[PDB]
């Protein structure tokens, strides 16, 4: 059990996300997102309570340490699980998700691809802000919800996968990101998309924090 | 405090040598060096060589006995540029900002130097002053806002050592080993890191294999040889107090020829004989933890993956088969076990 979130709420109406984590030193960074079927979640929420810079619509973003939370103003198509994404500092490398809340009331990627064996897998994503940036990916088996897998700093050059997926994975002038896997067995297949994050000062900068505003998105793959 | 033995990994060629042609053990430990494959790339390094070592840059401010703070921060401008400021008496009291005093960062909360206490907390803008000693001195940053926490990392060019799957150390452009061996595993700001065993940190992947550096970190040794060096010369001396005892009577036995085994792993030699001829082959050498991994039947000596044939009943380094089929290692034969066949032998031409 990484975070939490009420797996439906009915309905102003609430999510919280149990599990807000503060690193050693004092950083926080719960950053939500909405997800509509076969769509890709857009950012709603960054820094516990800000709104995102382009276009905002519903406005809430609260957070009590060991508690964050999302107060929505309107009461049919916010219809959609929500999730929420914060960061953390010890021991684990990136950013986690909660478990989905069924509520009830750019970029481009490679494309459609199979494969049989456990062989590999290697997706594009075209796309610069020039500002201090860390491209991702993540992933989302079917129909349950989302998990990071690794970052980039193409600036760097260094690479932060996690820890189910290390190994197997390998993430890497074209505006052009890449991800590739060592041994599809299965338990992988699921949807993959990319995704980065662009600010300067550390005052919501933690590198892979879970400020993924330019997204992409579109790679399903099947193994046999 | 050696491996119990050191069985080989890869014997090769058998060519024959005379007695004047023996060498004691390199008993020397060499880094890994099988990862020969040198693959060029870009890494990240903290700008100063070691986690202990790194500091946002800081003055001082004082009082009226409190100080103010914008004011205490519109005064380090002052000092640095626009002079506005440039008996026993009375307490005249007003302020003053001295400053060329700095300080390190600690790596759980990073703010710590000669601060008449220890210690301060936080200064992003929640809390814009860190408190000293009294209360007529406050403030020590250089830039009002987290300047320095993330941004102090730097990239550099480089070649990545490694083998198949596992992955190797570094080469800097200080041409020298710098290796992730024995290491520990350090997130700053984001980044999956690693602490070396010196202070210096990198930003490599997770390695395939570590663990968390602790919170052992903060003055850089706390945990932090010797021993070792002089174990080595009442080793490597039985060598030659053996290969005296073989060079002054032109006649070898089984016990002195095990002296001569490198006792650490890596790229020495193994020696044998069969029955006049003294003969020698390279080998990398392999530790042994236990004696029930290489004698598991019988007469049968794992030398990678397989059984070792009995050449006469001899095997290298002194290992023979006796009366019956055990394998007996002369070391191992040294657990209370009187074993006399072993004593007799010659050499020539």
């Amino acid at each position: 059990s990484a975070l939490t979130q009420p797996r439906s709420v009915s309905g102003s109406v609430t999510i919280s996300c149990t599990g807000t984590s503060s690193d050693i030193g004092g950083y926080n960074f719960v950053s939500w997102y909405q997800q509509h079927p076969g769509k890709a979640p857009k950012l709603m929420i960054y820094d516990a309570t800000k709104r995102p810079s382009g276009v905002p619509d519903r406005f809430s973003g609260s957070k009590s340490g060991n508690t964050a939370s999302l107060t929505i103003s309107g009461l049919a198509e916010d219809e959609a699980d929500y999730y929420c994404c914060s960061y953390a500092g010890d021991y684990t490398p990136g950013v986690v998700f909660g478990g989905g809340t069924k509520l009830t009331v750019q970029l481009v990627q490679s494309g459609a691809e199979v494969k049989k064996p456990g062989s590999s897998v290697k997706v594009s994503c075209k796309a610069g802000t020039f500002n201090r940036y860390t491209v991702n990916w993540v992933r989302q088996a079917p129909g349950q919800g989302l998990e990071w897998m690794g970052g980039i700093i193409p600036i760097f050059g260094t690479a932060n996968y996690a820890q189910r997926f290390q190994g197997r994975l390998t993430i890497t002038s074209t505006s052009t990101a890449y991800m590739e896997l060592s041994s599809l067995r299965s338990d992988d297949t699921a949807v993959y998309f990319c995704a980065r994050e662009n600010l300067d000062n550390s005052g919501t900068y933690y590198y892979f924090s879970g400020w993924f505003d330019p997204w992409g998105q579109g790679t399903l793959v099947t193994v046999s | 405090k050696f491996p119990i033995y050191t069985i080989p990994d890869e014997l090769g060629p058998w060519s024959p040598i005379d007695i004047h042609h023996l060498s004691c053990p390199n008993n020397l430990v060499v880094e890994d060096e099988g990862c020969t494959n040198l693959s060029e790339f870009s890494y990240m390094e903290l700008k100063v060589g070691y986690i202990s070592a790194i500091k946002v840059n800081g003055f001082t401010c004082t009082g009226v006995v409190r100080p103010t703070p914008d004011a205490c921060r519109a005064a380090y401008n002052w000092k640095m540029a626009d002079p506005r400021y440039e008996r026993t008496t009375k307490e005249s009291l007003i302020i003053i900002s001295p400053s060329v005093t700095d300080l390190d960062p600690y790596d759980k909360s990073l703010h710590s130097r000669v601060f008449p206490g220890g210690k301060c907390s936080g200064i992003t803008v929640s809390s814009t002053y860190c408190s000293t000693n009294h209360d007529y001195t406050i403030w020590m940053p250089e830039n009002p806002r987290p300047r320095t926490p993330c941004d102090i990392f730097t990239n550099s060019r480089g070649k990545r050592a490694s083998n198949g799957n596992k992955t190797c150390g570094f080469v800097d452009e200080r041409g020298l080993y710098k290796s992730l061996k024995g290491a520990c595993r350090l997130k700053l700001c984001g980044v999956l890191g690693l602490r070396l065993m010196d202070g210096t940190w990198v930003a490599m992947q997770t390695s395939d294999e570590t663990k968390w550096c602790p919170p052992d970190q903060l003055v850089n040794l706390h945990d932090f040889e010797h021993l070792v060096v002089e174990e080595l010369v009442k080793k490597r001396e039985e060598c030659l107090d053996a290969l005296e005892s073989i060079m002054t009577t032109k006649s070898v036995s089984f016990r002195r020829l095990s002296h001569l085994r490198k006792l650490v792993p890596g790229f020495g030699k193994a020696y044998t004989i069969f029955n006049k001829t003294l003969m020698e082959a390279d080998a990398h050498y392999k530790s042994v933890r236990t004696w029930n991994e290489i004698i598991p039947s019988k007469g049968c000596l794992k030398v990678g993956g397989r059984c070792h044939p009995h050449v006469n009943g001899v095997f290298f380094n002194g290992i023979i088969l006796g009366p019956d089929d055990h394998v007996l290692i002369p070391e191992m034969q040294s657990s209370l076990l009187q074993q006399h066949m072993e004593l007799l032998k010659s050499s020539v031409i």
